[PDB]
């Protein structure tokens, strides 16, 4: 016959939305690691009663890059990490638009800069009401795919607060397996990323070892007996061949520049372990790697003016501590783009990264927040007395 | 639903399985039958959240007012729909497209519908004086 | 009724004193015309009870939703009584059994009856839709 | 209306001001799409308020009860007025006598309409029994 409408409330239709989400974050209260002074001061100890209500056969597409709520992380990271870093003279430039003298004068900023602590917190992410965090049980997606078998959650899992370039330390790791995220093969910038589904030893010890500081008028030397891994590479190859089918597989080139792009920089000692490109970055593959073959060799070392991945601009870090640290990890994957371009005949290279906006994106492809739209429209024949 | 509150269903459980687990919601709640001295302010950033789901709860749980249904947890409108819309029929509807990838698929009539409902609200005023204006 | 809540009536009065205090609970609210530096945690506690009064207060005032008597203080079903419950009448009924000892003698039926409510409930969708199926 | 409440229109605003504000509220919040050691104390002090904004808002939200449009914003009533009371007619009522001002011109009738409202509640009780003594 005919066709009329209803409405009616609480029927969970959660369409976009990637506002406030307030964190769980279970601090002691009492340890002078600023981590936890953060975890507490600005953010809450932990929500005991999550609730994954597992999904049905949704279709959702948890499209990794339009999801604000990484930005929000990111900015909350950044949040914490000045309170928590103290830099002593920090450089930072400036302009006020006079087109072209715009004047970008350089504004130096004094501080206090002594040591603290760093160990980082897996903290979670909570929906306001009317939002739920959609998380997602498979992880492929090409990038942008649905999963069967997750569905919401009340806070959301542990994503930690260290960050480090192409590799990190005392971290994340990887479910079921690697996978990667990009898009089109025509100039391919679009940086890919994997998850590697194990763990590896990174290890850096320094007792005292350097006494003598300089060298002319080395305690900042350190060298990282690490481990021999080579697998999980070997893994990363076959893996990139079934995305380059026929090409072989290098690495082949490190250009440099900005240390931090291309070096393993990595938060320990509140400082990072700066070294070239000699290391594990080689290998070419056509059936077979290219390297060779407890903790062995391999020389980072630590720098003190280093450069903000937060905004634009140095910065001027403290003097060391005697010695004797370490820092181990679990390595969740690893953060690469082909080094492209079109000057290449059948040899292949992937090349490197520096924008946290994905250094926390391995860990948030499920967590898509939206609101509730509870209120839903459907058909029947329902219409009044006339 | 994640929450206090979107607690009539669970996600990816399609329509019919929200719907229904509505009333049993209401059966399963019917009858009844370490502290830091600083959990202060936890226990103060857990208050909000309670208050700003009866509040948003209300704040249109309330406004269903003017949908004719404030209060409670169901509606039936009195709109005639337009197959232009969604175009499909209970069985698919409620066993299908896991309702956050249903709405999605009428992203748009999501004010058009209050459209034709308060307007519907104020056809039925508007009966309500006709008949009245004998007896 | 030694609470925020409880409100309409006081023990020991039996049903109809209190049934009648509700309405004077009603005109009563109507009109409205030393301290420690812990105390914090007083207030604090002092805090919960009163939001999980609201709750709770919701919670199922909330799911007299389905019940059909949402929000208010006071139902009147639909269905029809089963003398084998209490076979009793209003008379000794209010003025008899002060409440605490009337509802034990119905400690069973407790969900017997939200069965039935919530049936008519749906008995009364099911005839709306009977008498929409033509206009 | 400089609080979470009183937050349908506008002081000064006359009457038609604010009672369209209402619906201008539900639109607006529909979508939605230092700190010191002792901030602890004007959280708290922060906090009573909103839950007894949500108290009152109920607490008598709750009893436009007895008076048949509870947890709503907007009544109709159905009593037959009184030129005596008031003896205005929409046009300059809106428009004039910004609210404040307004009920102060009947600062006595505010229980005598909480009387004839209860009242006529209580006459639909009766019409609804009597019409159903036969079926
Ligand atoms: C190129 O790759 C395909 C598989 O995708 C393979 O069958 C083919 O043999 C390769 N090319 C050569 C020259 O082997
Ligand atoms: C809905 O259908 C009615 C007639 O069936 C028509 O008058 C109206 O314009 C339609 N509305 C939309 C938005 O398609
Ligand atoms: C729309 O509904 C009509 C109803 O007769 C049906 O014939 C048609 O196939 C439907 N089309 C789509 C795209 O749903
Ligand atoms: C829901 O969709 C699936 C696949 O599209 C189909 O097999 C199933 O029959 C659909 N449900 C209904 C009730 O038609
Ligand atoms: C979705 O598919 C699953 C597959 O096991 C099935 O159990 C379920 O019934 C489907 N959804 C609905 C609403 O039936
Ligand atoms: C339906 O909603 C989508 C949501 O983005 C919108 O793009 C589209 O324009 C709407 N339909 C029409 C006919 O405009
Ligand atoms: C309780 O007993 C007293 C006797 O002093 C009586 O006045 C009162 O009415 C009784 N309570 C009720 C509810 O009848
Ligand atoms: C309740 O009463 C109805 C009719 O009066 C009867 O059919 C039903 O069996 C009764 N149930 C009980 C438990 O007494
Ligand atoms: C039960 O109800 C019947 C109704 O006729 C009445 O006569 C009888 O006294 C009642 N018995 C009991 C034990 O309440
Ligand atoms: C209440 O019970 C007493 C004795 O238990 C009796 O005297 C009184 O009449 C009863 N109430 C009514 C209204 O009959
Ligand atoms: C009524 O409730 C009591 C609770 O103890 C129970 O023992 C009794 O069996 C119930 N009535 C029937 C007829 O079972
Ligand atoms: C109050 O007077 C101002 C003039 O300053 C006018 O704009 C406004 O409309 C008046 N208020 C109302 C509610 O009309
Ligand atoms: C109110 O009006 C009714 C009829 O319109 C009349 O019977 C009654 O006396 C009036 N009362 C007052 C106080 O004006
Ligand atoms: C009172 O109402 C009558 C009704 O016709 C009207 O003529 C008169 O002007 C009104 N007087 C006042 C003071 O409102
Ligand atoms: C309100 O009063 C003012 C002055 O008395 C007048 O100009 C205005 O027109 C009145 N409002 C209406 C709707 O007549
Ligand atoms: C109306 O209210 C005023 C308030 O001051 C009061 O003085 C007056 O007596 C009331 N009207 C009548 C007729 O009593």
């Amino acid at each position: 016959g005919n066709l009329w409408v209803t409405v009616y409330y609480g029927v969970p239709v959660w369409k976009e939305a990637t506002t406030t989400l307030f964190c769980a974050s279970d601090a002691k209260a009492y340890d002078t690691e600023v981590h936890n002074v953060w975890a507490t001061h600005a953010c809450v100890p932990t929500d005991p009663s999550p609730q994954e209500l597992v999904l049905e056969n949704v279709t959702e597409n948890f499209n990794m890059w339009k999801n604000e709520m990484v930005n929000q992380m990111h900015e909350d990271v950044i949040s914490l990490w000045d309170q928590s870093l103290k830099p002593c003279v920090k450089l930072t430039p400036l302009c006020v638009t006079l087109e072209c003298l715009i004047n970008c004068n350089t504004s130096a900023i004094t501080q206090a800069c002594p040591k603290v602590s760093f160990e980082p917190i897996p903290i979670h992410y909570c929906t306001p009401a009317g939002y739920a965090i959609l998380k997602c049980n498979d992880k492929t997606f090409n990038g942008t795919g649905p999963c069967h078998n997750v569905s919401t959650v009340q806070c959301t899992h542990g994503i930690k607060p260290v960050v480090s370039t192409q590799l990190l330390l005392n971290g994340s790791l990887a479910e079921g397996e690697i996978i990667i995220r990009s898009e089109n093969l025509t100039n391919n910038v679009k940086t890919i990323l994997v998850h590697l589904n194990q763990s590896v030893e990174i290890v850096c010890t320094r007792p005292n070892n350097n006494t003598r500081k300089s060298i002319r008028i080395d305690i900042r030397q350190a060298h990282c007996n690490i481990s021999k891994w080579h697998e999980t590479l070997k893994r990363v190859s076959e893996k990139l061949a079934e995305h380059f089918p026929n090409k072989t597989i290098n690495f082949t080139s490190s250009s440099g520049g900005d240390l931090e792009i291309t070096t393993h920089s990595f938060t320990c000692r509140g400082e990072f372990f700066y070294c070239n490109t000699s290391g594990l970055f080689n290998s070419t593959y056509m059936p077979n790697g290219t390297y060779l073959h407890s903790s062995i060799t391999i020389p980072c070392r630590i720098k003190q003016i280093i450069n903000m991945w937060q905004e634009v601009g140095r910065a001027m870090y403290a003097p060391p501590i005697e010695g004797n640290i370490t820092c181990k990890s679990n390595i969740t994957g690893l953060l690469l783009v082909r080094d492209g371009g079109t000057e290449s005949n059948n040899t292949e290279t992937n090349n490197g990264g520096g924008d946290m906006r994905d250094n926390w994106r391995s860990e948030l492809y499920k967590y898509k927040v939206v609101e509730i739209k509870p209120l839903g429209v459907a058909p029947t024949a329902c219409k009044r007395r006339v | 639903g994640a929450v206090f509150l979107g607690f009539l269903g669970v996600a990816g459980s399609t329509m019919g399985a929200a719907s229904m687990t509505l009333t049993v919601q209401a059966r399963q709640l019917l009858s009844g039958i370490q502290h830091l001295l600083q959990l202060t302010v936890w226990g103060i950033k857990q208050l909000q959240t309670r208050v700003l789901a009866i509040e948003r709860y209300l704040k249109d749980q309330q406004l269903l007012g003017i949908w004719g249904c404030s209060g409670k947890l169901i509606c039936c409108t009195a709109v005639p729909w337009n197959s232009s819309w969604s175009n499909k029929s209970q069985k698919e509807i409620w066993d299908n497209m896991t309702w956050m990838q249903w709405d999605k698929e009428i992203s748009n009539y999501t004010n058009t519908i209050y459209k034709l409902l308060e307007d519907s609200q104020n056809q039925q005023e508007s009966n309500e004086k006709d008949l009245l204006a004998l007896d």
